């Protein structure tokens, strides 16, 4: 039995024609206090997988160490560690999914929602979700927390089903992700303006973008809004 | 101690071609104990029919109340109340007891004598009107009735065909609910004739 | 919420953020928490949106009826009416209100009214969830008889920090200036105040 | 208060009511009559919360007797049962409801028919050929389902009733100290002294 | 715990520890069992090199396992007490679970099983 | 529910889905959530279904009497004030979450009311279980100086986001357009993107399938 | 306090024919009022002509299917590649479920296939391992809606022979794979209409002596 | 559930209903509530479905192991006590089981043991177990005599379940009859209440409360 | 389980134990013997939680019988009662205690005296001239205080016991279906078949 202390908010993601995109803001909230601002919640594993984590940050750091250790363990007695026997996104996910469900079964969960985004060795896009309960699911778009409520609707307008994936380019897909992050900054009280974004492409590989900011915001209309009903001044 | 499921029971209403049907089971129990197999849940005021499920004392009370109100209506208005008007009266009366409500699931059914249009409606316990073209369901086996009606129903059924559909909807729903059954009654309502049929069903 | 009111040489300035929340969802990002109860008597609202609105509406009614009979009310009188409502209905209210007004005799005045319904007359006042993070800053930086431009900078810098740390505060920074000249509304957007 | 039964036969209604009054680990009385005569051809048995039962029964009795004097006329069992139901239907939404369950056995002189009504504390009325309140029903209903016939005589009804009491005395946990049996017919109300 | 395999096979296919346990039985006082048409009789030898004995209190050679079964023995006297105690406990355990006293075959099978277990358990003779 | 309101050039538009739930069960697949307070003041309602209908009718009744008393067309702020004070008095127990909109002699207006009696002003608003799905669309596509046709499109798109993504919302899209100087146009079932497909089989029974015990003619006449 | 269970919604359905058996299930996965996936399969081919679904709490459902699939694998290793009969699978699943009697798998499990005589078989399980072979079973969120319809249409309950005075029952007969799929599709479209947690897509797995075939159909996405 | 079993001149009658419920939801009408442990032993099941079925199938395995080890069929007493000692170990853990172990052996004769999940074990001639046990008792007790014929005893057992199936909301479906003799148990068919009720009503003239 | 009584007289101990086994609203059995013979001259009656009572009684029985075989000797009633007390004293601080109250009636052959011990589930032992467990004591103790004499015969003890059962049958709420009476004396244990 736990309660989460230092927490990370939404992680959002989607598939596009050649790969996957995933994003998450750089905030570590302490209740209503926006305590830590330099927190990286996207953690790359190799050059073909990115694990995005929301929820308790102490448990996130534990999971970082596990993934870091997984890379080390895989390299042991493995001449093809950087080739055929490298870590796949599906291997990394199944490992985490096993841990998450084992921990919930011992009534001592890792208080997180996790999205494993990556590209397999055969070029196939990988995007799957797992949380503190060990619940797993996959979809063309995936999001956690407020992202599930606000981002998914916007991302599903681009990729509503499987057949829309080949029709979606990396430019269009990233534009939708960046737009979603802005909407979350408008509407999520535990979000920040600063965020990180990662693209895993089957051709161009892993592109990790840090220190992005929400921009092109609409605030000007606020000056016209006065009172709560009858006020004119 | 959930008022709506102490006594048990169900009501279902359907529309057809120039006709409506309303049907109910006959069980009244006290939780597991079956007490009465003659407890009818459908009443009528003139040509307007009202079915009521839920707490049996409130079913009886509301029947007496709507008899009271429709009798005065008729004396003052010098005409029988219509289903559309009666529906509003039921809604008003239930919402009047918003914070101390009658634990019931009423269902209005009938044919407007002026326009000839078939009419059905349902309500929650605080009077929210649920109007429908096809069917209305109510009672402890409402989930079962929703499933039966949504699959069995088709529009513009003749009175004789409509009877079979509503009867099979009620019977098979009731057999999947412990607190419903013990007999059933079906009213077939045409513009100026009404037929009442008691169904044969399993008595467990 | 983050709200404040600050007296200065020419009068008084009220300041507030624009965030309204339901849990962690922002129901309104462009809220106006600075509200008129009289021509030159305004208030900053914090706590329950429903309660503070209901209260402000009643106070506005009382001061309008006061004006019809006895002429313009004092800022102290307005604060008293707020107190009377907040104190007598303390069991059923969640309202943290700052009353600010401009008389010609008394100049700029600020009264703060916390949850209990007590009244406190102060040179400046801060309130709302985000105020906790700027007690240190505001105490160190406030000076009496500041200029208009200094007071605007003081409020802007203060609420900027409150917004930065408090998740329950954000959006635009609204301000209302109360002087002998009249009533002036000011607004400041994220792109300006965030990078202060 | 615990066991009250009722059986409507061809020409009469028979009410059987337990004699025990218990409180704690003590049977305070073993000869209690859990019934009141509402009118010459209407009898009401009762069971439920201590105090409430008698207070309610006598209140109803007073009201029906008042009606009889005013109109110089006896209300029908159907009319009385409806009056009783309404009183309980009011009661259930009061500050402190009457926690009383009743059976109303009467003989309608206009119809020349016996009538048995079962009403619970919620105001739930049903006309029945046989009725019971409390845990009694869990044994007697199934028993009567089997042995009851609508054209039975009063004597056949009493034997049918003996069969119920025997079953209750065999399988009920509590000692209810036997029953007082009363018969309601065209000649009014009378008590069976040897049961 | 003491784990040593004391009872083990030898090249010729014999377990010497079990066979040497038989020599201890051969040393013990004679015991005889004879069953008639409606009875069984257990006879037992008592060596007469021991005078000044107190026959009231000296452990008897025949022991009751239950009210209907008896056990006599030959060999080490101290060892026999352990088997008798176990057998008596099992006799009461059987009555408790099966609601019926043990058969003579069952009680024998149990005692025999205990003896066997000590021929292939570590640390015991 | 999903409900929205969007201001435009010469007026305001509101919209709503048409799902009514009872736990996880869809009770009404085509209920009307757009309510008429006065001819040119309309209300979209979310929350407790009876409450939204009752509170809107009561205030609509009093607004009519007020309009007759004052010999004036009713104002949105009057409906707003009367609703919020009523809801506040009941301390949130009347579970009505409303988007109030309309046109009057003062101009065009758009407000929201919550069950506890707090009101908000805005150019675009959304309430109900699918408000987050709707608000995401509104925040992404709204701009200043919308036309009539652009506002209807934005409003219905916001409702559609709720319909598809929120389990609490579904079925159709109702719309009401209130433009200055014109009659308000109520567009019942403006979109119907959730039509039931043809069933695989007819379940019409052979006559005489159901076993019957008794028949009787019922007397409805005097 | 931490709650180790959750409700992922969805509904499943098993029907058995003479020489075949179907196991259907919608592809929607949910939590509360949000959709997690429009296509997340929960009906699985487990080998030996056994199809399985464990609907309810998906994490427990996946765990169980995963464990049974593994049980089938080890059954081959330990018993000379012997085919696991549907009746033997059912009993094995009972022990899997009852093994966690005091911390149950929150799922309604259904398996389908062919018995050892080559006839269609459907088994259903409660969360703690009680099982029963049936011709017909619906499970999950919309089980209460679908099941009574199946009683009527598959087992011909409450249906009598016309003109026989409700004395002769409608005679039981096996349904064709074509007629069964019609009933499955109509069951799921009806459930989709009236249950919020049911929709998006329908995936049917058909089991004959030839093997395991799949069919997919769209469902309403609101 | 409603289950009963009574002892009489011609052996033992065992009768059960077939309903299974999850609250007010009627989950099944065709459950087998008599478990055939061996040709001479039967067990009834009331309460938690999984608990009864799992532990009574397990009981059958324990009884099989007994006759392998002892070269003799287990006694009804010993069989019932294996089950009662098992559930007693789980006492407090929340098992819900109301069972009756019925059978014949040479030493015991026809024997019935009531065993429940709170550890109670009782030998007796008549028992009714389940949510509708009281309804079954009412009919059974009022018609029971030791000198009943095999034909009359079978009917009384059937009629008693029917009575409970009718009145108890959580009982119904169909009646499963068994007769246990010195030669073993004999199955006497599945009887659907749907047809059995009306058949009994008409022929017997009972159930006058119901609209005919 | 409910009523267990015990009376020690001049030359014997008499135990009376109710025959009813009740569950919910059903008397499942009316001929239950709530006692076990621990040894030829020692008898233990018991009452308390379902399952626990018999499980405990038979466990004690097994242990005492084991002792008798091992030593070819019968333990004294005092020794048995102390063994039983210790088992209950252990039990009360276990994960799940035995909720069982017992009376141990025995005849000490060495002293030639009858002995009655009352032990509750906590392990509270007392030697008494007369004893009872549960609500029975609230009637029988005062009754025995009045009518009991230490020099009474077995026949006088049975009449004294009849007086207790009559009082319990009159004032107790529950029907306990009479009692099985057993006598413990120099000749061992025997049951009174007609009571
Ligand atoms: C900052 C944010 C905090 O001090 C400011 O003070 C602002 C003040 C401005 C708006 C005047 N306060 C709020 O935004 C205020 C915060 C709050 C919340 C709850 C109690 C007191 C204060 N928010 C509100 O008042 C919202 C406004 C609505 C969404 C338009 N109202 C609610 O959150 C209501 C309040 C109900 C209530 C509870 C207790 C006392 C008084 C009122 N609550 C809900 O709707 C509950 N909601 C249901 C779904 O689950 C999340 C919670
Ligand atoms: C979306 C769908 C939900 O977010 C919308 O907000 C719509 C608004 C439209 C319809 C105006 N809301 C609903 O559909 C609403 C959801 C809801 C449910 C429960 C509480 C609050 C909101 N549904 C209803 O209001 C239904 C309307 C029926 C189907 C006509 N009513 C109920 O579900 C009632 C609730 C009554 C109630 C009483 C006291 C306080 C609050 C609500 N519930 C029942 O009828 C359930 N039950 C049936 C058995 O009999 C006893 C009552
Ligand atoms: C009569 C019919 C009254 O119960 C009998 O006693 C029968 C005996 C037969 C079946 C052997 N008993 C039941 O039907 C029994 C009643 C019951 C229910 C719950 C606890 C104890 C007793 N019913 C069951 O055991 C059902 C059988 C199913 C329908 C096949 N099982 C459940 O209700 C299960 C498992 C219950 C459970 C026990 C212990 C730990 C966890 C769970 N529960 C569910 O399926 C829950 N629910 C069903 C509705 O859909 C959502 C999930
Ligand atoms: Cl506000
Ligand atoms: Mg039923
Ligand atoms: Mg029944
Ligand atoms: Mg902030
Ligand atoms: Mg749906």
């Amino acid at each position: 039995t736990q309660q989460p202390i230092v927490t990370g908010t939404s992680v959002i993601s989607m598939k596009y024609d050649n790969g996957v995109i995933i994003a998450a803001d750089n905030l570590g909230s302490y209740g209503s206090l926006l305590r830590f601002n330099g927190v990286e919640r996207l953690i790359p594993v190799g050059d073909n997988t990115v694990v995005g984590i929301s929820g308790d940050i102490s448990d996130m750091q534990h999971i970082e160490r596990l993934l870091k250790d997984l890379v080390t363990e895989n390299a042991y007695d493995n001449p093809l560690a950087d080739a055929e026997e490298a870590l796949e996104p599906s291997y990394i996910f199944e490992y985490l999914a096993t841990v998450m469900y084992q921990r919930r079964s011992k009534m001592n969960p890792l208080w997180n929602a996790i999205i494993v985004a990556g590209v397999q060795s055969n070029g196939d896009q990988f995007l799957r979700y797992v949380n503190l309960l060990g619940v797993t699911y996959s979809s063309p778009t995936l999001a956690t927390g407020f992202g599930a409520h606000m981002a998914n609707p916007l991302l599903r307008k681009v990729v509503d089903r499987e057949s829309d994936i080949p029709k979606t380019t990396v430019q269009v897909a990233e534009e939708a992700i960046v737009n979603a992050m802005r909407v979350l900054y408008y509407r999520d009280a535990r979000s920040s303006r600063n965020f990180s974004l990662a693209i895993i492409d089957k051709n161009t590989g892993l592109t990790f973008k840090k220190n992005l900011q929400v921009e092109n915001m609409k605030w000007d209309f606020a000056k016209d809004i006065k009172g709560y009903g009858t006020q004119k001044i | 101690s959930d008022p709506s499921s102490i006594n048990g029971g169900i009501v279902v209403a359907m529309t057809g071609k120039d006709c409506v049907a309303i049907a109910c089971d006959l069980r009244l129990g006290s939780q597991s104990l079956g007490v009465s197999n003659k407890f009818e849940k459908i009443f009528h005021y003139g040509h307007v029919f009202l079915g009521i499920t839920g707490l049996a004392t409130d079913v009886t009370t509301l029947n007496e109340m709507f008899r009271y109100k429709t009798n005065l209506y008729k004396l003052k208005e010098e005409r029988a109340i219509e289903p559309e008007t009666f529906t509003q009266l039921v809604s008003s009366s239930l919402y009047e007891r918003r914070f101390g409500p009658y634990f019931v699931g009423p269902v209005v059914a009938g044919i407007n004598s002026k326009s000839g249009k078939p009419f059905i409606a349902g309500f929650d316990l605080i009077g929210c009107i649920d109007e429908a073209k096809d069917f209305i369901v109510s009672g402890t086996a409402s989930d079962q009735l929703f499933g039966m009606c949504e699959s069995l129903y088709e529009p513009n059924l003749e009175p004789e065909d409509l009877f079979e559909t509503i009867s099979q909807a009620l019977l098979n729903a009731a057999d999947r609910d412990a607190l419903s059954g013990w007999g059933a009654v079906v009213y077939i309502i045409k513009k100026d004739e009404v037929v009442k049929r008691y169904l044969k069903m399993r008595q467990d | 919420t983050s709200i404040m009111a600050v007296t200065f040489k020419d009068g008084v300035i009220l300041g507030a953020d624009s965030r309204t929340t339901t849990g962690a969802y922002i129901a309104n990002r462009v809220t106006d928490k600075l509200t008129r109860v009289h021509d030159k008597i305004w208030c900053c609202r914090s706590g329950s949106a429903a309660d503070t609105q209901a209260i402000a509406d009643i106070v506005q009614y009382h001061l309008e009826l006061y004006t019809s009979q006895y002429g313009t009310p004092s800022t102290e009188t307005a604060a008293s009416v707020f107190k009377e409502l907040c104190y007598e209905n303390k069991d059923n209210l969640t309202a943290g209100i700052i009353v600010a007004g401009y008389d010609d005799k008394n100049k700029g005045e600020v009264y703060t009214i916390p949850l209990g319904g007590s009244v406190h007359k102060l040179p400046y006042a801060i309130a709302g969830s985000g105020s906790t993070f700027i007690y240190g800053y505001c105490d160190k930086n406030f000076r009496e008889n500041m200029s208009k431009e200094e007071t605007v900078d003081f409020i802007k810098h203060s609420l900027s920090q409150a917004i930065k740390w408090d998740g329950s505060s954000g959006g635009v920074i609204r301000m209302v200036v109360l002087t002998a000249a009249g009533v002036e509304r000011l607004i400041f957007y994220p792109d300006e105040y965030e990078q202060l | 208060m615990d066991i009250i039964l009722g059986i409507r036969v061809q020409d009469s209604v028979i009410l059987a009511s337990s004699k025990a009054v218990t409180r704690g680990i003590s049977v305070l009385k073993d000869s209690d009559d859990k019934t009141r005569q509402l009118s010459p051809h209407t009898l009401m048995s009762f069971a439920g919360e201590a105090g409430d039962t008698v207070q309610f029964a006598e209140y109803i009795q007073a009201n029906i007797q008042l009606y009889s004097i005013r109109e110089d006329y006896e209300l029908s069992p159907q009319a009385v049962s409806s009056f009783v139901r309404q009183e309980l239907a009011k009661s259930i939404r009061s500050r402190r409801p009457y926690q009383v369950n009743v059976l109303i056995g009467g003989y309608d002189k206009k119809k020349n028919k016996p009538e048995l009504y079962q009403i619970d504390y919620l105001g739930t009325k049903v006309e029945l050929p046989y009725g019971a309140h409390g845990y009694s029903g869990f044994y007697t209903f199934s028993l009567l389902d089997h042995h009851y016939r609508p054209d039975m005589t009063t004597e056949e009804g009493l034997d049918l009733l003996k069969l119920c009491v025997q079953e209750l005395e065999k399988r009920m946990p509590m000692d209810f100290k036997g029953v007082i049996v009363k018969i309601v017919d065209k000649d009014g109300i009378r008590q069976v002294d040897d049961f | 715990g003491y784990d040593r395999a004391l009872s083990i096979f030898s090249p010729d296919g014999h377990i010497f520890q079990v066979e040497y346990a038989l020599e201890a039985v051969k040393r013990g006082t004679c015991a005889v069992g004879v069953k008639g048409k409606n009875c069984v009789v257990l006879g037992c030898e008592r060596r007469s090199t021991l005078k000044l004995q107190d026959t009231r209190i000296t452990p008897s050679k025949v022991s009751k396992i239950d009210s209907h079964v008896v056990l006599s023995f030959s060999g080490l006297n101290a060892d026999s007490r352990i088997l008798i105690e176990k057998a008596r406990v099992e006799a009461q355990s059987h009555r408790l679970t099966l609601e019926d006293p043990v058969t003579v075959e069952y009680l024998t099978r149990y005692v025999a099983g205990v003896q066997q277990r000590y021929t292939q358990s570590g640390g015991v003779r | 529910t999903t409900i929205v309101g969007v201001k435009f050039n010469n007026g305001v538009v509101i919209a709503a889905d048409t799902r009514s739930t009872q736990g996880p069960i869809v009770a009404d697949k085509n209920c009307a959530k757009l309510h008429r307070i006065s001819p040119k003041i309309w209300c979209a309602g979310a929350g407790t279904a009876a409450d939204t209908e009752a509170v809107t009718q009561l205030i609509g009744s009093n607004i009519e009497l007020h309009s007759l008393y004052t010999s004036r067309e009713p104002r949105v702020v009057s409906a707003l004030q009367m609703l919020k004070q009523h809801l506040f008095k009941y301390q949130g127990h009347i579970g009505a979450y409303l988007i109030v909109a309309g046109v009057d002699p003062t101009g065009s207006h758009l407000f929201s009311i919550h069950a506890h009696g707090s009101t908000d002003v805005g150019y675009y608003l959304s309430l109900g279980s699918g408000s987050l799905a709707a608000m995401a669309v509104l925040e992404s596509h709204w701009k200043q100086d919308l036309t009539k046709e652009e506002a209807i499109k934005l409003a219905s798109d916001a409702i559609q986001a709720g319909i598809w993504n929120d389990l609490g919302s579904g079925s159709n899209v109702d719309v009401c357009v209130m433009e200055i100087g014109k009659d308000a146009e109520y567009l019942r079932n403006y979109l119907t993107p959730n039509v039931r497909e043809e069933k695989q089989k007819s379940y019409k029974f052979p006559r005489g399938t159901t076993a019957v015990l008794k028949e009787s003619i019922v007397n409805i006449c005097d | 306090q931490f709650n180790p269970y959750g409700d992922n919604g969805g509904t499943i359905l098993g029907i058995a024919g003479e020489d075949f058996a179907v196991l259907a299930g919608d592809t929607r996965n949910i939590t509360d009022y949000s959709i997690n996936s429009r296509y997340e399969p929960k009906v699985f081919d487990c080998g030996d002509n056994i199809v399985m679904s464990a609907n309810g709490f998906a994490a427990d459902g996946d765990a169980l299917v995963k464990r049974f699939k593994n049980s089938v694998k080890w059954y081959h290793f330990d018993h000379n590649d012997k085919k696991l009969s549907i009746n033997s699978a059912a009993r094995n699943i009972q022990h899997l479920l009852y093994g966690k009697r005091f911390f149950p798998y929150y799922v309604h499990t259904i398996i389908a296939g062919l018995d050892e005589d080559g006839k269609g078989a459907v088994y259903s399980f409660d969360p703690v391992g009680s099982y029963e072979r049936e011709q017909c079973r619906a499970g999950g969120a919309a089980a209460s809606l679908i099941m009574p319809f199946l009683d009527n249409q598959v087992n011909f309950k409450n249906q009598y022979e016309p003109g026989t005075n409700g004395k002769v029952k409608k005679p039981l007969k096996y349904l064709s794979v074509e007629e069964v799929i019609k009933l499955v599709r109509d069951s799921f479209t009806s459930a989709t209409e009236r249950h919020i947690q049911v929709g998006d897509g329908l995936e049917i797995l058909i089991v004959t002596k030839d093997g395991v075939r799949k069919e997919f159909y769209e469902l309403k996405r609101d | 559930t409603t289950t009963l079993a009574f002892r009489f001149q011609g052996g033992i009658i065992v009768a059960v209903d077939s309903r299974a419920t999850a609250g007010n939801w009627v989950a099944s009408q065709t459950v087998k509530k008599v478990i055939e442990i061996n040709p001479f032993l039967l067990g009834t099941t009331a309460g938690g479905a999984a608990d009864c079925q799992f532990w009574e199938t397990w009981l059958g395995s324990q009884c099989r192991l007994h006759e392998l080890r002892e070269k003799e069929r287990i006694s009804v007493a010993a069989a019932s006590k294996i089950l009662s000692n098992l559930v007693y170990q789980y006492k407090g853990a929340g098992l819900s089981m109301g069972t009756m172990i019925c059978g014949y052996t040479r030493k015991e004769g026809p024997t019935i043991y009531y065993v429940d999940s709170d550890g109670t074990r009782l030998k007796g001639d008549i028992f009714c177990v389940g949510s509708g046990q009281t309804f079954a008792y009412g009919v059974l007790d009022s018609n029971y005599k030791w000198d009943l014929s095999v034909e009359d005893a079978l009917y009384l057992g059937k009629r008693s379940i029917l009575a409970a199936a009718h009145r108890d909301a959580y009982s119904g479906g169909s009646v499963n009859l068994y007769h246990v003799t010195e030669d073993g148990w004999i199955y006497h068919g599945n009887h659907d209440v749907g047809e059995l009720f009306w058949k009994v009503k008409e022929e017997e003239g009972s159930f006058n409360n119901v609209i005919g």
